[PDB]
């Protein structure tokens, strides 16, 4: 998109930050208004700012917004947990339909640390008949959201069938994700135990399952 | 344009509010017609009472000195004069317009009055 | 950011009322019931002007105009029979 | 389903041709905020 | 104050064409532009087209000008100052960068700079381009695991495994429970099916007075899975 | 004033999407009939 | 305070002339009731007729250009204002009310008009 955003930008808690939004003449300040949305991944967005200044509906006046002749602004003020996420500005006119921006994600700094919580989950019975088996790792609650997942088979690394999604924010503003290992029969039964381990800069958690109980 | 009568009564209050000489037009002109004229004229001339105390009498638009108390209604500009319709309108702050009304004689008229008489006392 | 109320005369607003309503008709040359001696002649010319984007409700069956209407024509039936022969006698 | 017809009341007739109409009376006074005031006294 | 609606989900076959609908209510749908705005992981956020219900007009950008087709209904009164309404969008040689999610959104404004300005928006409808066919997922059950052996509480729920494509929904006693519930994004495999998880976390006293159903809803394929997460445990911690 | 719903398939009482205003009706003929009614305005599209 | 109407038709005629707004109010709010509203219109649009004629349409107190002459009454203002109500004074006052409105009209509005004429006249 020819519309530019900065990629990312951080503040901390309890105080402002501001992101921009800017691009060629063809496309910028003087001549069109900005709009400003708050766009979380997965869900609908929410209008917080149009025609510049003016602030939607119910917006609380931590928000406010700016243009000048080369690029437009937007200050959110007091952030909050829920202020973590994406946010998008439009340029449009009465006429034209929006151009929307490249996009900036807000990280907010000064937050409070969250203790990862894990759970492992074997194959089932009904599984195993098929005959696959998968253990599934399920990570929620942690902050901040980034982690690492390792496998492990008898105590020794694992390197063929790990998939592992990407982490997601939970609606308490936590953030969550998930972990697959896949396996056949025959490498589930000849081992004494499998371990799912997440990583944190923090706290390093360790989970295992037996295909013994 | 000009649409008519009650023509911009679906439109946009800033847009209905353009053309109030329209409604004012026709808003004035054996006993069942004369208990109705008289009904008519008796509605005219309260409404014209009405901007009497207001100090208004000659127009059809007056600012006022109350201020918007945003228990009543808390929309904005733009989401009031471009979004909405002067009958919705008028139902959402059906339940003010006599209180407004007794605001709007008292807290102006009847104190712009005796600062009127205190200031041209000299 | 200070706003002040503004009064505006004239404003498309309307409420459901109901109201002594007459008569109109286009004179012509006699004398039936309906028109009587005299009803008011109607405007060459009515102005029927559409409404754009206006939505009412309506309700036929809770109409005072019915009812207005009704008691016209039952009072009009007396106020012509008044004047005529009435025949008492003929209940020989 | 049998249907009968009936007249029972005459105002059915005034009905049947006001079913369109109905009547308003106009509130000409709107009161609305702007950020106006008058002179100051 | 009103709800936008969109059509369910669709899988199509790339070259084919669908057809989305977006119903609305709770507000005077000739007043407001629809505007349609499409969000794919290669392009970003994009905005298509708006229609007007009341004169028809419509804008499309470029890139849609030639393959939308937008169209309205007329509004179904239902009080003086409120209706319900319907617009469609038709959207034809799909190929597989138009995977993703799409929304319509009503108008800001009756008049101003920015009347047509998407501001109430709907819940979303998720189009899957592919030459792959459709494939119902398989449900197996997770048993309950120990949370907190002094708190007494565990989490239990049910696997949702190899499914095609998205989305799956999981409700818990037909929507009775709410509370406590947790379902995960799912995970894309190298085969190309998804596969995700979801978990409700109760107290561990409650075996004897409370039923745990998992319903999964994969409706692409019209399947429904009513299935008993077994409450027995095999966690220690949990045993105690 | 009188408020005219110009609907054509206007089901007796709700909401009227095209309407108009007037000073007076149109010419309402007074018959008097019983059954069936005489000499009247006739629905246009399907029979009301 | 607020008395209600007529509340200070008793108190002095200063006092009495703060609450002009709540006399005004209700003084405009089969046969007999007919012809009673017809009278009743009638009267009010009497007074604002001659407030029309002394150019104080829209205004409850108006000054003039009349003097007062002392015939009239030798009172001044200390003893007019704060010793005085309104009904004795119009009992005081009802022999010059038709004279005093005589000069009303034609002291000044019969001559501030001819005067504004000749003043837009460039
Ligand atoms: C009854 O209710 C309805 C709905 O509530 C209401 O209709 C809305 O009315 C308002 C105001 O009256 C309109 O808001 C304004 O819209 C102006 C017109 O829009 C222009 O742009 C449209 C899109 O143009 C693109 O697409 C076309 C192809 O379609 C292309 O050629 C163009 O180049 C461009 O790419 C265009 O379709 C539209 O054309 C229609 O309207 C014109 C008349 O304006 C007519 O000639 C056409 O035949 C056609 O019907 C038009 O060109 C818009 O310009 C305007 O913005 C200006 O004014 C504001 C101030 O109001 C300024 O701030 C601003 O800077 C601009 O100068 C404003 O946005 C709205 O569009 C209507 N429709 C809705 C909401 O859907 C009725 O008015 C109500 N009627 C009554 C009697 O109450
Ligand atoms: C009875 O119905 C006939 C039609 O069957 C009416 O005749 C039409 O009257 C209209 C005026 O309303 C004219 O425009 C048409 O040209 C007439 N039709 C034909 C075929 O000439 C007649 O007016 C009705 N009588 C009434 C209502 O008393
Ligand atoms: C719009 O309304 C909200 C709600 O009261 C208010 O806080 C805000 O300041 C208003 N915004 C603008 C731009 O006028
Ligand atoms: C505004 O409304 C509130 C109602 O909560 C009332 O208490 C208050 O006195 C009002 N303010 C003014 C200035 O009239
Ligand atoms: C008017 O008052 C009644 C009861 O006090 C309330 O139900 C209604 O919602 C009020 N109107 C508005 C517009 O708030
Ligand atoms: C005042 O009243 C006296 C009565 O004695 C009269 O002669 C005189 O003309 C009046 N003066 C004015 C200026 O009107
Ligand atoms: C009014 O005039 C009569 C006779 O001219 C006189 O008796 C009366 O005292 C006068 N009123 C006043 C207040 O002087």
């Amino acid at each position: 998109s020819v519309l530019t955003q900065s990629a990312s930008v951080s503040g901390s808690l309890g105080q402002s930050v501001t992101i921009s939004c800017t691009g060629p003449n063809s496309v910028c300040c003087s001549h069109k208004s900005i709009s400003w949305y708050q766009w979380p991944p997965g869900r609908a967005p929410t209008l917080i700012i149009y025609e510049d200044n003016e602030r939607a509906p119910g917006i609380s006046p931590r928000f406010s917004g700016y243009k000048s002749y080369w690029s437009a602004y937007l200050t959110i003020s007091d952030l909050r947990p829920e202020d973590e996420t994406t946010y998008y500005c439009c340029s449009y006119t009465h006429n034209s339909g929006c151009v929307f921006g490249t996009g900036t994600k807000v990280s907010v700094l000064g937050q409070s640390k969250a203790n990862p919580s894990v759970t492992l989950f074997p194959p089932s019975s009904e599984e195993l008949q098929a005959n696959k088996a998968t253990l599934v790792c399920l990570i929620s609650d942690f902050y901040p959201g980034a982690v690492t997942v390792a496998w492990k088979a008898d105590s020794s690394p694992v390197k063929a069938g790990v998939e592992t999604t990407t982490p997601s924010k939970q609606s308490n503003n936590k953030y969550a994700a998930s972990s697959y290992l896949s396996l056949t029969p025959e490498q589930w039964k000849s081992h004494r135990s499998y371990s799912c381990q997440v990583t944190h800069e923090g706290s390093t958690v360790e989970k295992t399952v037996a295909p013994t109980e | 344009v000009s649409l008519g009568f009650l023509g911009a009564a679906g439109s946009t209050m800033g847009a209905a509010s353009m053309t109030l000489t329209v409604q004012a037009r026709n808003l004035l002109s054996g006993i069942k017609q004369l208990q109705a004229r008289v009904l008519a004229v008796e509605h005219y001339l309260r409404d014209q009472q009405l901007l009497g105390i207001w100090g208004c009498s000659g127009k059809l638009i007056c600012c006022t000195n109350v201020p918007w108390n945003s228990s009543w209604s808390n929309r904005n500009l733009s989401e009031i004069w471009d979004n909405m319709t002067w009958l919705q309108w008028d139902k959402e702050i059906s339940n003010y317009t006599q209180i407004i009304y007794g605001l709007l004689e008292e807290s102006q008229n009847q104190q712009e009055k005796n600062e009127q008489d205190l200031l041209a006392l000299d | 950011e200070n706003l002040w109320v503004t009064v505006y005369y004239g404003v498309p607003v309307w409420k459901d009322a109901e109201t002594t309503l007459f008569c109109a008709s286009d004179a012509k040359a006699k004398h039936n019931v309906w028109a009587t001696h005299a009803c008011v002649p109607t405007d060459p010319n009515p102005q029927e002007i559409h409404l754009e984007n206006v939505t009412e409700e309506f309700n036929m069956w809770k109409n005072n105009m019915v009812e207005q209407m009704h008691e016209d024509i039952i009072s009009l039936w007396d106020q012509s029979l008044k004047p005529c022969v009435k025949l008492t006698p003929l209940c020989v | 389903e049998t249907f009968r017809p009936g007249g029972g009341d005459m105002r059915d007739n005034w009905r049947s041709e006001l079913y369109k109409y109905k009547v308003v009376k106009i509130e000409p006074l709107g009161v609305a905020p702007t950020r106006c005031k008058r002179r100051v006294v | 104050e009103g709800q936008l609606v969109q059509s369910g989900a669709e899988l199509k076959k790339p070259g084919a064409s669908v057809k989305i609908s977006c119903k609305t209510s709770g507000y005077r749908f000739n007043f407001y532009h629809i505007n349609w705005i499409r969000q794919t992981a290669g392009r970003g956020p994009e905005w298509m087209g708006w229609i007007s219900p009341y004169s028809g007009d419509k804008n499309l950008a470029p890139a849609f000008q030639d393959r939308v087709i937008m169209t309205t209904d007329t509004e179904v009164p239902v009080t003086s100052f409120t209706s319900t309404g319907a617009a469609y969008m038709e959207i034809r040689n799909l190929k597989f960068d138009d995977t993703g999610t799409y929304f319509c959104a009503k108008g800001l404004l009756r008049d101003g700079s920015s009347t047509w300005l998407p501001y109430l928006w709907g819940q979303g409808t998720l189009l899957t381009v592919s030459s792959a066919s459709t494939k119902g997922p398989s449900v197996f059950p997770l048993a309950p695991s120990s949370k907190s052996t002094s708190g007494g509480t565990a989490a239990l729920g049910c696997l949702v495994k190899d499914y095609f494509p998205e989305p799956v929904t999981v409700s818990w006693n037909s929507g009775a429970l709410t509370s406590g519930v947790h379902t995960f994004p799912a995970v894309l495999q190298s085969s190309g099916l998804y596969s995700l998880s979801s978990v409700v976390t109760v107290p561990s006293s409650s075996l004897g007075t409370q039923t745990y159903i998992c319903n999964v809803n994969h409706k692409p394929s019209n399947t429904k899975v009513d299935k008993r997460v077994e409450p027995k445990s095999c966690d220690k911690g949990l045993e105690v | 004033a009188i408020l005219k719903c110009k609907d054509k398939k206007f089901n007796g009482t709700g909401p009227c999407p095209s309407v108009s205003t007037v000073q007076c009706t149109h010419g309402i003929k007074p018959v008097v009939s019983t059954q069936l009614l005489l000499n009247g305005s006739l629905a246009e599209e399907e029979v009301i």
